[PDB]
DNA sequence: TGCCGGAAACGGACGCGTACAGGCCGTATAATGGGAGCTGTCACGGATGCA
DNA sequence: TGCATCCGTGAGTCGAGGGTAATAACGGCCTGTACGCGTCCGTTTCCGGCA
C-alpha cells in the first residue's frame, strides 16, 4: 500500500490524482488484455464498454496519461543541439506591433485634439484613456458638473462624428 | 598544497561554515521553464526531476526523524538526500550518472557552464544575432573592389 | 534609395584570421546569390563550389 | 577570473576563485564583451570615446 | 542590482545559509510543478506563484485584482504580488534542508 | 545483353566476363528473408548448408523455450512461428500513414512436470513490420531502410606491444565475447602474465588454474617450455584449489562475505552458464578457427569452456616464446600469430536480419521475465499461455528500435542511384559500434582486406570520412557476416570457368591473379610472370604455376555508384571519391535523356532499383496510357501496372513514371515496361548531354564557377519539378474546439477568393508566399483590450470576434500550384492521433528553372555554382553557328587531377559526331585491339567503356581522327580534339584552338531557394533571449567566437556592442532600437544582456554569491 | 434624417441543491538482500596508495 | 622513495532535423469547489411621435 501510494504520488513530474492514477492504470490493463485476446488494437468506444465508463472520458484519460520531454535532449542526428532552442518564445513583444501602437496612441491623440476640449475630455473619461480606469458617465457628469443624459448625448455626438471619413481615413489601417 | 587553500580562508572574511550547505537555493523557474508544445504536449527543462528528488528526499527525511525511525534507515535517507543534492550540483561527476527516461544522463547546474555547450561559449561569447542573411555566392568580375 | 551608401557587412566560416570579415557597399541584383568580387576570394578563403 | 571560467576548466576554476573571494576588474577584453561594454581597444579607449 | 550598466567589479565569494535564505523570496516545500487539470502553478509547489511572481502580467492568483491600478500590493487572499510577469525570471527560492 | 528491352548500348570492354552482377538488393532480401523463414531461404540454405536451416525467430524461440520457475515444477515453451497476409497494401499504408506490417502467430506449449498436462494455444505475437519487394520498410507512411553494421566479431585477438623503456615485446589477448564479461592475459614489463578481469589487473595465470582446478603438476606437465610461467609458478605464493577460489572471490567481489561454495559456482556461472556469458555462433566458429578445437562438429553450446581458456593461455605462451605453429591436444595444428581488428576477417557484417533479431530477443528477455514473475503468483492449474504471455514489451522493443535508432536511417531519394546505394550501405557507427569522437585514424583507413569487399572510393568526405562504406559490386554476405567475393579458381596455369566464394582468411591462404591478366583465349597465361596480390596484401610479379585464384572481372573492388564513373582509371582518387558522393545528389528532370558515354553499370542500376516497372510475366500490351499498362499475358489472364504520376519522393522530388511501349508491342518478362524519375528507355540518366567549352570567359567562370548559356533556361534542359507538403491539425483545445472554415478572424475578402467553401483552396490554385492554404481559427477566450483597441472597435463599430486566427500560411520564399489536397476527418473514421479533430495535407509543386548559384556538377567531380546564365548570342560557338552550351575553366583541370571529364569529353564529341574507322587498306594498327561493329557508328549513337577495362588513349586519338561531318563538308573538330570558336560578343575568332564535345553534367540537390535566407526580427529563445537558429524558423546568423576575435582585432569597438547587445540579447533595447529606426531618431545606448543576467542568476544559484559593484 | 428620451433584452453579483474531485483509511495463508551493462581516443598533469 | 593506478579534460566549422516498458481495487466519508436559473446595472435596438 505504502509503495503504491508513494509511486502514484511522486512517480511523474505532472501531479496526478490517485484515483485517476489508478483508472488509468485499469485503462491500460484493459487494453493490453484486450489486444491480447482479439489479435487488433481496439477502438475508444470498445475500451469505454469494456471499462464501462464513456469514449470521451477514455478520450480524455488517455490525454492526461501523457508524460512530458526534456528540453535538452539531442534532438538532431549529431549530438549538437537540444530540443529547448527550436521552441518560440511567444510572450515576448513582437516588436513591431509595440512601435505600431505607439503611433497609434500618437494618431489617437491627433485625432482627439482635432476637436476641442469638452469632447476630448469627455471621451477620454469615458474610455479610460489617461487612466487604466475607463469613468462612467454618472462619474463624466460629476467631474462637470453637468447630467448623465448631457455627458450621453455628448458621447453620441462625438462618435457620430468620429465615425466621419476625414475622422477615420487614418485609423482605418490600425485594425 | 594545504597551506593554500588555508591562507585563502584566513586572509579574507570569509568562513569555511560555508563549504557545508544548509539551504538550497532553487533557480528562478523561467530559466527552467515547463513549456506546452503544440498538441498539449509538455516538455520540461530536466532541473525540475532533479528538484523534485531533493524536495522528496528532504521531506521524507523529515518524516521520517519526527516519526522516529531506526539508525541505519534515518542514515540510508540522509545519504539519499547528499547523493541527490550532490547529482543536482553535478551529475556524473560521482558515482554512475543520473539518468532519465531512455538511459539519458540528466543535465546539472554545473553542465550548464561546462564547455563549448555551457553558458559562457554557448550565449556569452557568440550569439545568434539579428539583421542577418544566408546564401551561395557567385563571381562579380564586373563589380568593383568595394 | 534606402539602401544606397549603407555599408553591410560579409561573414564565411570559418573565421581563420581578421580578413575574414569585411565591408563592402550593397547593390541590389536579380537571383538570389550574393555576387562577390574576385580579388577577396583569397582573402576569404572562399572557392565558388 | 570571468575570463578563465569562459575559457577552460571553468568548475575547477570557479571553485578556487570562490574560495579566495576574488574579484575581477572587468579591465581585461574577454570581460568587457561578456557584459556588454565596449571593448578597451580601438575605438573603445577613453581617448577616442 | 538595478543593474544600470555603471559596473567596476564583479565579486563572487562563498555563499551562505544567511545569504541563501536572503537571496529567497519563500521556501518551497511541495514537490508540485504544474496542476494537471487547470494548468495553472500549485501552491508551495516548484513553480509556486506566491513565491516567484505572477504567470500573468497584474494578475493574481484568485483574480481579486487584474489591472494595473493594483500594482505592488500583495493579495490578502491568495498571496501573489500583482506585478509584471517577466518578475518570475528573477526571483529564487531555497529549501531548507532538515 | 541479357536483357530482353536492353536498348544496344556498344561497348569498349576487351575481355569478356564469366559472372553476371549479382542481385544488388541481395543483401537486404536474403537478410530479412532468413530472418522470417521464407521458403526460398529455406531451399537456398538447403542447397548451402541443409544441416540446420534455422531463421532468426526460430533461432530465438529454440534459445528461450522452454522457461522454467525456480523449483523447476512447472515450463512453458515456444514454437512454430508462423506469418500472416499483410493487413494493407503498400500504397494504402503509405497514404494512410499505417505501417507495412503483418501479424506473428506462434504455437505456445505450457506443461506441468508434476502432474502432467500441455496447454497448446496459438499466440498472437504482434504486427511484424515487413519489407517491401525493394528491400525497404514503412513505418508511419514514410520509407525507412535499416543500414547494415560493421562490428567487430567475438573472439579471441592477440596482440603484441613494444614499452619503449626496456624494449622488449608484451603480448596480450583479449577474450571479448557478446553479452559477458571481460578477460585479458596480457604479459608484463616483468615474466608475470596478468589475468585482468573485468578490469581488475592481478593474480596471475596460476591462480586461474587452480581455481579451475589444475594442480601444479598438471600446470608444469601442460606447460614445460614456459620459462616465465615457471617463473610464476615458483613465486605463486598460493597453494591451494580453495585458496585460489577465495582469492578470486575477494578480488573480483570486494565487500562481500566470500564462501566455499559461493566461489565454486561464481565462476561456472561468469564464464561456463550460457545465461551470463553467451558468445554468439559467430564467436564460437571464430575462436573453433583460431584456435582448433573441431573442425567437424556441428556448432552448437555456445557457452566458453574450460579447455578453451587453457588453449588461450598456451597460445599466448607459446606466441611470446616465438612459435610458429601450435597443437592444441586433441584438435589440429594451427599458425601463431597476431590478429589485426582492422582486418575483413574480423569485422563481421550485422545486417537488418541480424539486427532486427538481436531487438526481438532484448524484446522476448523482458517477455520473458513477466512471464516469470507472474507464472509463480498466479495460482497452479488455473492459468492458461494466453494469460502467462505478454507482447507488449516485444511490439515495443521492435518499435522502439524501428524508430529513434540511428541505423534506421530515414530513406533518402534524390533518384534511384540514391536509394540503391543508400541500400548495400556499411556503417561502422551505431549502437554497439564505436563512435566518431572515439573513432582513431587507424579504423579510417582502407585495409587491403577491402578488396572486392567494399569501395575504396566510395565514402562521406566530411566528419565521417571511412565510417561509412559501400558494398562491392560482386560482393556476397556469409551467414555468419562475413563479406564472400566470387573468384575463379585457376589450375595448373588453366583458368576455369568454376566461380568460388572466398572470405577474407582464404583469400589471404591462396594467392590471386589478376583480373586483367592476359589470358590465351584458351585457359593460359601467355606470359609466365602475373601480377599476384600476396597474404599480406603485398603486390609481385610470380610465375603462372604458382597461381592459384583469380578475379572474376575487372571493377570488382569498386561499388555501384563509382563504377557509373567512366573513364575512372584516369581519375585521382579524392575527386573519384567527390564525384561517387556528388552523383547520389542529382535531381530528377523533367526529360531525363540517357548520357552519351558512360559504363554497363546504368542499367543494371536502374532496372535494379526498384523504381522502373518491370513486366513479371511475358505477354503482348493490351492497353496503354499515361496512368496504367495492362499488359495481356499468353494464357488468358491480364494485369494492370499503375504509374505514379507526380509522387512526392521523401526529399522532395518528382516520382514520375512514363510507360515507354506502344498499343501492339510484345513485352517479355524482365523487360522494362515504364520509366522512373531518372531513367531513359530503362537505363539511368541523371542529368542532360551539353556542349562543352574548357576556355576561361571573361572571369564569369573563375575559381570553379560555371557559365550556362540561355538555351538551357529556354528549353527547360535543367528544370526540375520540386513538391512540398503541408500539414495542418484541426485538433481539440482546452477553452473548445479549432475549426476549419472560411470565416477567419479581422481578415479581408481579398485573400479568401482563393479559399473554397470548406476553407481549403481550390486545386490548380496559385499560392504566393504569405497565403492562406487552410483556414483554421482557435477559440481565444477572455483577455483584456487596450483602450486605444476599444475605441477604435466602438469607431468602426466591429465586434469583439472572441476566437484567434492560426492558419496554415504558405512560409516564405515558396510559389508554385496546388496538386492535391487529402484532408482527413474523425467523422469519415479515419485512424488520427488523440486530440486532433481534422487533417488536412495541401501539397504544393513549383517548375524551378535553372539560375545563377545552382550546383552543378560533372561525373568526376568538377563541381561549381552557375555563375551567369549568358543570352544565346553572346556565347562561343563553333565554324556552323552552334553556340556551346556549357563554359568550364582550365585552371581547375589540371591541379585536381581529373582529366577523366577530358577524355569522356572527347568521347562524348565523338559518340555525337559520328565515326568510321576507313579500313580501305586493312583495319588500322591503333584499332586492331578494338572490337567489330565499333570502326563505325551513326550520330549521336551511345558507347559504353567500362570502369577499369574500357577505351584507350589511342583508340580516342584514333575516333578523333575520322569524326565524318555534321550536314555539309566541314569536321569542325581537329585531330587534337579542339575547335575554332567565334567570340559571340565581340565577334572576332579566339586566336587558339578550344577543347570541345559532350559532357554529362547534372544538377545537384543545392538549389539556391533552399539556401537564401534572411532575418530583421523574428522569433526569441525562451530561456535565453537571443534568436534562433535555422531556415526552418525565422532564426538570425550565427555570431561565432572567431567572428568575434575578428571584430576585436580590426580595432573596433561599438560594431561589437551592436551586434552583441542591441541585436540579440537587450530585451528593452530591440523595440527601442526598432522604434527609433522607424521614426528616424539616433540610435540608443544599449544595456546589459538578458544572457549575463541568466549566467547571474544560475551562478547565484550554485552556492556562489556573485555581487555587482558600482565602486 | 437624425436626435431625444426613455424602454426591451444580454450579462456581473449570487442562496441553493446537487455533482464530483480528491484524499484518507484499510485490507490477514505465505512471501525475507537488484539487474546490469559495461570495458576501440590520446596526451597531459597530478593526486593517492603501497612496496 | 618510485611505481602503478586512476581520474579528469578537450578533441570544428555551416544546413538536414520536433512525440517512450513493466498493475488488487474498492466502501465510507467528508469537505471543498462549482454552477445552473433568476433580478438587478448597463448597452444595442425599439418604436411612438416628431421636426
Ligand atoms: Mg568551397
Ligand atoms: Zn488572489
Amino acid at each position: 500500500q505504502a509503495i503504491t501510494r508513494a509511486m502514484a504520488d511522486q512517480a511523474r513530474t505532472i501531479r496526478i490524482p490517485v484515483h485517476m492514477v489508478e483508472v488509468i492504470n485499469k485503462l491500460g490493463r484493459i487494453q493490453r488484455e484486450l489486444l491480447q485476446d482479439l489479435g487488433r488494437e481496439p477502438t475508444p468506444e470498445e475500451l469505454a464498454k469494456e471499462m464501462d465508463i464513456t469514449p470521451e472520458k477514455v478520450l480524455e484519460i488517455q490525454q492526461y496519461a501523457r508524460e512530458p520531454i526534456s528540453l535538452d535532449q539531442t534532438i538532431g542526428d549529431e549530438g549538437d543541439s537540444q530540443l529547448g532552442d527550436f521552441i518560440e518564445d511567444s510572450e515576448a513583444v513582437v516588436a513591431v506591433d509595440a512601435v505600431s501602437f505607439t503611433l497609434l496612441q500618437d494618431q489617437l491623440q491627433s485625432v482627439l485634439d482635432t476637436l476641442s476640449e469638452r469632447e476630448a475630455g469627455v471621451v477620454r473619461l469615458r474610455f479610460g484613456l489617461t487612466d487604466g480606469q475607463p469613468r462612467t458617465l454618472d462619474e463624466i457628469g460629476q467631474v462637470y458638473g453637468v447630467t448623465r443624459e448631457r455627458i450621453r448625448q455628448i458621447e453620441s455626438k462625438t462618435m457620430s462624428k468620429l465615425r466621419h471619413p476625414s475622422r477615420s481615413q487614418v485609423l482605418r489601417d490600425y485594425l | 598544497k594545504r597551506l593554500k587553500v588555508v591562507a585563502a580562508f584566513q586572509q579574507s572574511g570569509n568562513s569555511p561554515m560555508g563549504m557545508v550547505l544548509d539551504a538550497v537555493p532553487v533557480i528562478p523557474p523561467e530559466l527552467r521553464p515547463m513549456v506546452q508544445l503544440d498538441g498539449g504536449r509538455f516538455a520540461t527543462s530536466d532541473l525540475n526531476d532533479l528538484y523534485r528528488r531533493v524536495i522528496n528526499r528532504n521531506n521524507r527525511l523529515k518524516r521520517l526523524i519526527d516519526l522516529g525511525a531506526p539508525e541505519i534507515i534515518v542514515n540510508n535517507e540522509k545519504r539519499m538526500l547528499q547523493e541527490s543534492v550532490d547529482a543536482l550540483f553535478d551529475n556524473g561527476r560521482r558515482g554512475r550518472p543520473v539518468t532519465g527516461p531512455g538511459n539519458r544522463p540528466l543535465k546539472s547546474l554545473s553542465d550548464l557552464l561546462k564547455g563549448k555547450q555551457g553558458r559562457f561559449r554557448q550565449n556569452l561569447l557568440g550569439k545568434r544575432v539579428d539583421y542577418s542573411g544566408r546564401s551561395v555566392i557567385v563571381v562579380g568580375p564586373q563589380l568593383k573592389l568595394h | 534609395e534606402v539602401i544606397a551608401e549603407h555599408p553591410v557587412l560579409l561573414n564565411r566560416a570559418p573565421t581563420l584570421h581578421r580578413l575574414g570579415i569585411q565591408a563592402f557597399e550593397p547593390m541590389l541584383v536579380e537571383g538570389k546569390a550574393i555576387q562577390l568580387h574576385p580579388l577577396v576570394c583569397e582573402a576569404f578563403n572562399a572557392d565558388f563550389d | 577570473w570571468l575570463s578563465a571560467a569562459s575559457f577552460q576548466e571553468t568548475t575547477r576554476v570557479l571553485t578556487d576563485a570562490a574560495i579566495n573571494c576574488r574579484s575581477d576588474k572587468l579591465n581585461g577584453l574577454k570581460e568587457n564583451v561578456i557584459i556588454g561594454k565596449l571593448i578597451p581597444a580601438g575605438t573603445g579607449i577613453n581617448r577616442y570615446r | 542590482m538595478l543593474d544600470v550598466n555603471f559596473f567596476d567589479e564583479l565579486r563572487i565569494g562563498l555563499a551562505t545559509a544567511e545569504d541563501i535564505r536572503q537571496w529567497s523570496y519563500g521556501e518551497v516545500k511541495k514537490p508540485e510543478t504544474i496542476n494537471y487539470r487547470t494548468l495553472k502553478p500549485e501552491k508551495d509547489g516548484l513553480f509556486c506563484e506566491k513565491i516567484f511572481g505572477p504567470t500573468r502580467d497584474w494578475e493574481c492568483y484568485c483574480g481579486k485584482y487584474k489591472r494595473v491600478r493594483f500594482k505592488g500590493i500583495i493579495c490578502e487572499r491568495c498571496g501573489v504580488e500583482v506585478t509584471r510577469a517577466k518578475v518570475r525570471r528573477e526571483r529564487m527560492g531555497h529549501i531548507e534542508l532538515a | 545483353n541479357s536483357v530482353p528491352g536492353a536498348p544496344n548500348r556498344v561497348s569498349f570492354a576487351k575481355l569478356r566476363e564469366p559472372l553476371e552482377v549479382p542481385g544488388l538488393l541481395d543483401v537486404q532480401t536474403d537478410s530479412f528473408e532468413w530472418l522470417i523463414g521464407s521458403p526460398r531461404w529455406r531451399e537456398s540454405a538447403a542447397e548451402r548448408g541443409d544441416v540446420n536451416p534455422v531463421g532468426g525467430l526460430e533461432e530465438v524461440l529454440y534459445e528461450l523455450s522452454p522457461i522454467e520457475d525456480f523449483s523447476g515444477s512447472m515450463s512453458l515453451s515456444f514454437s512454430d512461428p508462423r506469418f500472416d497476409d499483410v493487413k494493407a497494401p503498400v500504397d494504402e499504408c503509405k497514404d494512410k500513414d499505417m505501417t507495412y506490417a503483418a501479424p506473428l502467430f506462434v504455437t505456445a506449449e505450457f506443461i506441468n512436470n508434476n502432474t502432467g498436462e500441455i496447454k497448446s494455444q496459438t499466440v498472437f505475437m504482434g504486427d511484424f513490420p515487413m519489407m517491401t519487394e525493394k528491400g525497404t520498410f514503412i513505418i508511419n507512411g514514410t520509407e525507412r531502410v535499416v543500414v547494415s553494421q560493421l562490428v567487430r566479431s567475438p573472439g579471441v585477438y592477440f596482440d603484441e606491444t613494444i614499452d619503449k623503456s626496456t624494449d622488449k615485446t608484451l603480448h596480450s589477448v583479449k577474450v571479448i565475447p557478446s553479452r559477458g564479461a571481460w578477460l585479458e592475459f596480457d604479459v608484463d614489463k616483468r615474466d608475470t602474465v596478468g589475468v585482468r578481469i573485468d578490469r581488475k589487473r592481478r593474480q596471475p595465470v596460476t591462480v586461474l588454474l587452480k581455481a579451475l582446478g589444475w594442480t601444479s603438476e598438471q600446470i608444469v606437465e601442460r606447460f614445460g617450455f614456459s620459462e616465465i610461467m615457471r617463473s610464476t609458478l615458483e613465486k605463486d605464493n598460493t597453494v591451494g584449489t580453495d585458496e585460489a577460489l577465495l582469492d578470486i572471490y575477494r578480488k573480483l567481489r570486494p565487500g562481500e562475505p566470500p564462501t566455499k561454495e559461493s566461489a565454486q559456482t561464481l565462476l561456472e556461472n561468469l564464464f561456463f552458464k550460457e545465461k551470463r556469458y553467451d558468445l554468439a555462433r559467430v564467436g564460437r566458429y571464430k575462436v573453433n578457427k583460431k584456435l582448433g578445437l573441431h573442425v567437424g562438429e556441428p556448432i552448437t553450446s555456445s557457452t566458453l569452456t574450460e579447455e578453451d581458456v587453457v588453449a588461450t593461455i598456451e597460445y599466448l605462451v607459446r606466441l611470446h616464446e616465438g612459435q610458429t605453429t601450435m597443437t592444441v591436444p586433441g584438435g589440429v595444428e594451427v599458425p601463431v600469430e597476431t590478429d589485426d581488428i582492422d582486418h575483413f576477417g574480423n569485422r563481421r557484417l550485422r545486417t537488418v536480419g541480424e539486427l532486427i533479431q538481436n531487438q526481438i530477443r532484448v524484446g522476448m528477455s523482458r517477455m520473458e521475465r513477466v512471464v516469470r514473475e507472474r507464472m509463480t503468483t498466479q495460482d497452479v492449474e488455473a492459468i492458461t499461455p494466453q494469460t502467462l504471455i505478454n507482447i507488449r514489451p516485444v511490439v515495443a522493443a521492435i518499435k522502439e528500435f524501428f524508430g529513434t535508432s540511428q541505423l534506421s536511417q530515414f530513406m533518402d531519394q534524390n533518384n534511384p542511384l540514391s536509394g540503391l546505394t543508400h541500400k548495400r550501405r556499411l556503417s561502422a557507427l551505431g549502437p554497439g559500434g564505436l563512435s566518431r569522437e572515439r573513432a582513431g585514424l587507424e579504423v579510417r583507413d582502407v585495409h587491403p582486406s577491402h578488396y572486392g569487399r567494399m569501395c575504396p572510393i566510395e565514402t562521406p568526405e566530411g566528419p565521417n570520412i571511412g565510417l561509412i562504406g559501400s558494398l562491392s559490386v560482386y560482393a556476397r554476405v556469409n551467414p555468419f557476416g562475413f563479406i564472400e567475393t566470387p573468384y575463379r579458381k585457376v589450375v595448373d596455369g588453366v583458368v576455369s570457368d568454376e566461380i568460388v566464394y572466398l572470405t577474407a582468411d582464404e583469400e589471404d591462404r591462396h594467392v590471386v591473379a589478376q583480373a586483367n591478366s592476359p589470358i590465351d583465349a584458351d585457359g593460359r597465361f601467355v606470359e609466365p610472370r602475373v601480377l599476384v596480390r600476396r597474404k599480406a596484401g603485398e603486390v609481385e610479379y610470380v610465375p603462372s604455376s604458382e597461381v592459384d585464384y583469380m578475379d572474376v572481372s575487372p571493377r570488382q573492388m569498386v561499388s555501384v555508384a563509382t563504377a557509373m564513373i567512366p573513364f575512372l582509371e584516369h581519375d585521382d582518387a579524392n575527386r573519384a571519391l567527390m564525384g561517387a558522393n556528388m552523383q547520389r545528389q542529382a535531381v530528377p528532370l523533367v526529360r531525363s535523356e540517357a548520357p552519351l558515354v558512360g559504363t554497363g553499370m546504368e542499367l543494371r542500376a536502374a532496372i535494379d532499383a526498384g523504381d522502373v516497372v518491370v513486366a513479371e510475366e511475358s505477354g503482348v500490351i493490351e492497353e496503354v496510357s499515361a496512368d496504367y499498362i495492362t499488359v495481356m499475358h499468353d494464357n488468358g489472364t491480364r494485369r494492370t501496372y499503375r504509374m505514379r504520376k507526380f509522387a512526392r519522393s521523401n526529399h522532395g522530388t518528382c516520382a514520375n513514371q512514363c510507360p515507354i511501349v506502344d498499343a501492339g508491342d510484345r513485352v517479355e518478362a524482365g523487360q522494362v515496361i515504364a520509366d522512373g524519375p531518372c531513367t531513359d528507355d530503362g537505363e539511368m540518366a541523371l542529368g542532360k548531354n551539353l556542349l562543352v567549352a574548357i576556355m576561361p570567359w571573361e572571369g564569369h567562370n573563375y575559381e570553379d564557377a560555371i557559365i550556362l548559356s540561355n538555351r538551357l533556361v529556354e528549353e527547360d534542359v535543367l528544370t526540375s519539378i520540386h513538391i512540398e507538403e503541408h500539414e495542418i491539425d484541426a485538433r481539440d483545445t482546452k477553452l473548445g474546439a479549432e475549426e476549419i472554415t472560411r470565416d477567419i478572424p479581422n481578415i479581408s475578402d481579398e485573400v479568401l477568393a482563393d479559399l473554397d467553401e470548406r476553407g481549403i483552396v481550390r486545386i490548380g490554385a496559385e499560392v504566393r508566399d504569405g497565403d492562406i492554404l487552410v483556414g483554421k481559427v482557435t477559440p481565444k477566450g477572455e483577455t483584456e483590450l487596450t483602450p486605444e483597441e476599444r475605441l477604435l472597435r466602438a469607431i468602426f463599430g466591429e465586434k469583439a470576434r472572441e476566437v484567434r486566427d492560426t492558419s496554415l500560411k504558405v512560409p516564405h520564399g515558396e510559389s508554385g500550384k496546388v496538386i492535391g489536397i487529402r484532408v482527413f476527418s474523425r467523422e469519415d473514421e479515419d485512424e488520427l492521433p488523440a486530440g486532433v479533430n481534422e487533417l488536412v495535407r495541401v501539397y504544393v509543386a513549383q517548375k524551378r528553372k535553372i539560375s545563377d548559384g545552382d550546383k552543378l556538377a560533372g561525373r568526376h567531380g568538377n563541381k561549381g555554382v552557375i555563375g551567369k546564365i549568358l543570352p544565346v548570342e553572346d556565347m562561343p560557338f563553333l565554324a556552323d553557328g552552334t553556340p556551346v552550351d556549357i563554359i568550364l575553366n582550365t585552371h581547375g583541370v589540371p591541379r585536381r587531377m581529373n582529366i577523366g571529364q577530358i577524355l569522356e569529353t572527347h568521347l562524348g564529341w565523338c559518340a555525337h559526331s559520328g565515326w568510321k574507322v576507313d579500313a580501305a587498306k586493312g583495319v588500322p594498327d591503333w584499332a586492331a585491339r578494338l572490337p567489330d561493329e565499333l570502326l563505325e557508328a551513326q550520330p549521336n549513337a551511345i558507347v559504353s567503356t567500362p570502369v577499369f577495362d574500357g577505351a584507350q588513349e589511342a583508340e580516342l586519338q584514333g575516333l578523333l581522327s575520322c569524326t565524318l561531318p555534321n550536314r555539309d563538308g566541314d569536321v569542325l573538330v581537329d585531330a587534337d580534339g579542339k575547335a575554332m570558336l567565334f567570340d559571340g560578343r565581340s565577334g572576332e575568332p579566339f586566336p587558339y584552338p578550344v577543347t570541345v564535345g559532350y559532357m554529362y553534367i547534372m544538377k545537384l540537390h543545392h538549389l539556391v531557394d533552399d539556401k537564401i535566407h534572411a532575418r530583421s526580427t523574428g522569433p526569441y529563445s525562451m530561456i535565453t533571449q537571443q534568436p534562433l537558429g535555422g531556415k526552418a524558423q525565422f532564426g538570425g546568423q550565427r555570431f561565432g567566437e572567431m567572428e568575434c576575435w575578428a571584430m576585436q582585432a580590426y580595432g573596433a569597438a561599438y560594431t561589437l556592442q551592436e551586434l552583441l547587445t542591441i541585436k540579440s540579447d537587450d530585451t528593452v533595447g530591440r523595440v527601442k532600437v526598432y522604434e527609433a529606426i522607424v521614426k528616424g531618431e539616433n540610435i540608443p545606448e544599449p544595456g546589459i544582456p538578458e544572457s549575463f543576467k541568466v549566467l547571474l542568476k544560475e551562478l547565484q544559484s550554485l552556492c556562489l554569491n556573485v555581487e555587482v559593484l558600482s565602486s
